[PDB]
């Protein structure tokens, strides 16, 4: 129901944005609970110390996971934005949920009277048990617009000062009418705001402050304004206002069950996933978390350098875009001509702006001296990680019109180039981890009029097979037809890149991928 | 990245007379109009058209995956 | 400076503010203009912006306000000074102290005045009605 790009900040993953809060052991071993913009569900997280709190000894790490998000947003909405003061009357929707409970705990501490809305009766009972201060006159129904009448009646027709709204459509408009003069409306939902629904401006004749609250801005920006909310949360933690919520714990292996439990909508409290079990020691100073079986996918170090022979060419530019997304921050692209089109300049400028240390080269991998020069440039940038050979020089034609010169021309980039790259990499590349060369189904199946191209592709496979039997990395991917950049339909670049992601992990030497027509 | 479709436009102005005035023929027989996009001002102007306050929202991929 | 001025009767202050601010907008808007001008002014706000509304016409007419502006953190205020007289004296003392401090610090300077004698109060009303006065 939510598009990944809606989350503020540029992630490019299209996934892994799940999770916002966690509780675990700092690198040293202290018990901490943090607040990450995204990527909270994981066996580890990389977060700045400004977003980490210290778990008091009275708490267990299971409890810690419920405090950060709800209490940070509650404090930000009330104390920082609404400037709630003691004795005021405020309305909090969905009191059973975490945000509502944090708002109630903050409000009752100041001495404010509270009106709340709860969908079912058991939620009313639970809230009555949690906060004995509330009476039978402090409740209403969140599933209809009847709470307007309740709040207007019990407040003497005046209304309420603050209203923390999480509802939508007609229920938002109803909550607007409950405001009293000099009221403040704190909006934390995102449906009506996203849809640009209208709000009658006649409510502002009454001195009113309509607040748009989004805690996401703090995670990626506005660091200075964050320390205020951090201090408020810490003071609440020490002063007993911040009490951990109820926690329904699911194991790590049953995460889909946890998501289904959340989806059903029956939970009261905070759903927590137990990635790992807490130990009695107050400071474990452990080395690593326990290992688990997880799908394997490709990533690259930041200090490694990668090379794409024939990179400027269109299959090469999509492969590079894929690589930059997987962490490659220094690159080397080879091409005889150099940047000679608007598209290539656009892409390279964008990558340089992103921080990638791109460098276009003209060294020809055909000549062994050229291969040494290319590897030397990559070494100058950094230790060599991989070598992708995508160079190709087609000279098609039936065997009758083929000649030695055309065969030599086709073979120089692919066969000779791969040989020279292999030799130089063996000599002077210890840290190398990938070595890929691209072939065509014209090699396996065979095609008419491409005998030279087929021969050139086949020889590359042999070098890769030899490399793998010797223990060094190697791989040859035989493609069909690439779409965006035989009797087989063109394959889209998205599918091709996904498949290449799959192939780099398997143990086989030569692989293939093509789509059958009809 | 991904595909974004229009969902709201604040204001659009069209004027065929100025549009006819703006179009300039290319060296070949084709007729061309020069466009500008100012993201700071949120205006896309070309010939006799003026689009202001365009807002686009990401659309989920159909995931037809017709290619397997 | 000369880049701090724009045009009020026309709606050309949107391009000016956006251009000279780098497209970010502004942190605070004190608005006393009409419907189209008001809608143009809201679009000038930056993130975390604040829109102080001292007019009456749009509020009285109950004209609509697109809530998408609130997706960006924003604070929309309806500023009616008259509430201080009917109640909220404790709140009023804050404004009193602020104005007194401004007077005793030099921040508050007296505006220009066009004096009309008592017997010509009708002339004063007419002159203000013409709308050509400064001060
Ligand atoms: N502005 C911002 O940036 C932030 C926004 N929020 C908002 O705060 C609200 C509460 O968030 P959170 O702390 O997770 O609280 P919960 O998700 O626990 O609260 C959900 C509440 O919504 C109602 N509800 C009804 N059906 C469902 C269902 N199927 N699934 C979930 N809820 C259901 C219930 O209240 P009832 O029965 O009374 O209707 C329930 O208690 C959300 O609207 C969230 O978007 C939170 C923090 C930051
Ligand atoms: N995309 C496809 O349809 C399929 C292609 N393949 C193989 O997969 C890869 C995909 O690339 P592809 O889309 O064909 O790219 P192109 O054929 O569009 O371009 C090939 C690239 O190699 C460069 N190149 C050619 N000769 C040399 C040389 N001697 N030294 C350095 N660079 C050189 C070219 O630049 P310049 O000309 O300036 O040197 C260009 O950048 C290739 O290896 C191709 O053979 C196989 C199956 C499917």
């Amino acid at each position: 129901k939510l598009s990944p790009d809606a989350i503020p900040g540029k992630w490019t993953s299209q996934d892994s944005l799940l999770g916002m809060e966690f509780s675990g052991r700092d690198a040293s071993g202290k018990r901490v609970m943090g607040l990450v913009p995204a990527k909270g569900l994981a066996t580890s997280v990389l977060l700045s110390p400004d977003f980490l709190w210290d778990v008091p000894s009275n708490w267990t790490l299971e409890e810690a996971a419920s405090v950060p998000v709800v209490y940070s947003t509650a404090y930000y909405a009330l104390v920082v934005r609404g400037r709630v003061r003691p004795g005021e009357t405020l309305l909090i929707h969905s009191g059973s949920g975490g945000v509502g409970q944090a708002a109630i705990a903050i409000a009752l501490s100041l001495g404010c009277r509270v009106f709340t809305t709860v969908g079912s009766a058991e939620k009313r009972a639970y809230l009555q048990a949690r906060f004995p201060q509330l009476d039978s006159t402090s409740f209403a129904n969140s599933r209809d617009t009847s709470f307007e009448q309740h709040v207007l009646w019990h407040t003497g027709g005046k209304g309420v000062d603050l209203v923390l709204n999480s509802l939508a459509e007609e229920k938002l408009q109803a909550s607007v009418r409950c405001l009293a003069t000099h009221g403040r409306f704190l909006e934390i939902g995102k449906f009506d705001l996203s849809q640009n629904h209208p709000l009658g401006m006649a409510i502002f004749l009454k001195n009113v402050t309509f607040h748009g609250v989004l805690l996401d801005a703090f995670f990626n920006e506005s660091s200075a304004d964050w320390r205020e909310v951090w201090a408020l949360v810490q003071a609440g933690i020490r002063d007993g206002v911040v009490r951990p919520l109820k926690c329904t714990v699911f194991h790590g292996a049953q995460v889909e069950d946890a998501f289904r439990y959340m989806a059903q909508g029956k939970h009261i409290g905070k759903v927590v996933v137990q990635v790992l079990a807490e130990e009695p020691e107050a400071v474990l100073k452990g080395a690593k978390p326990k290992l688990m079986s997880a799908i394997s996918k490709t990533f690259c170090p930041a200090h490694k350098s990668y090379i794409i022979a024939g990179g400027l060419g269109g299959f090469g530019l999509e492969l590079a875009q894929w690589l930059i997304q997987r962490g490659v921050q220094k690159l080397v692209l080879t091409s005889r001509s150099g940047i000679r089109t608007g598209y290539q300049a656009k892409q390279v400028r964008r990558w340089r702006r992103q921080g990638v240390q791109v460098q276009v080269s003209t060294s020809n991998i055909s000549s062994l001296e050229g291969a040494r020069g290319l590897i030397a440039e990559a070494a100058q940038l950094g230790p060599v990680g991989g070598v992708f050979n995508l160079a190709v020089v087609l000279r098609d034609g039936l065997l009758e019109n083929q000649t030695p010169e055309f065969f030599q021309d086709v073979c120089k980039p692919k066969y000779s180039g791969t040989l020279n790259l292999d030799r130089v990499t063996r000599e002077a590349c210890p840290e190398l981890d990938y070595f890929v060369v691209f072939s065509s189904v014209s090699c396996g199946r065979g095609n008419a009029g491409q005998s030279n191209y087929g021969f050139a592709n086949s020889a590359m496979e042999r070098i890769c097979e030899k490399r793998r039997h010797e223990g060094l990395p190697g791989l040859a991917v035989q493609w069909g037809a690439i779409g965006d950049v035989s009797g087989t339909l063109p394959q889209r670049m998205a599918s091709c890149l996904e498949v290449l992601d799959l192939f780099l992990n398997q143990p086989h030497m030569v692989l293939s991928s093509f789509v059958l027509a009809e | 990245h991904g595909l974004y479709l229009p969902t709201r436009v604040t204001a659009i102005h069209i004027d065929p007379a100025t549009h006819r005035q703006k179009l300039y023929t290319l060296q070949d027989k084709a007729q061309v109009a020069d466009v500008v996009v100012s993201r700071w001002l949120r205006v896309t102007v070309a010939g006799g058209v003026h689009i202001s306050g365009l807002h686009t929202e990401s659309a989920p991929r159909r995931q037809q995956e017709q290619q397997v």
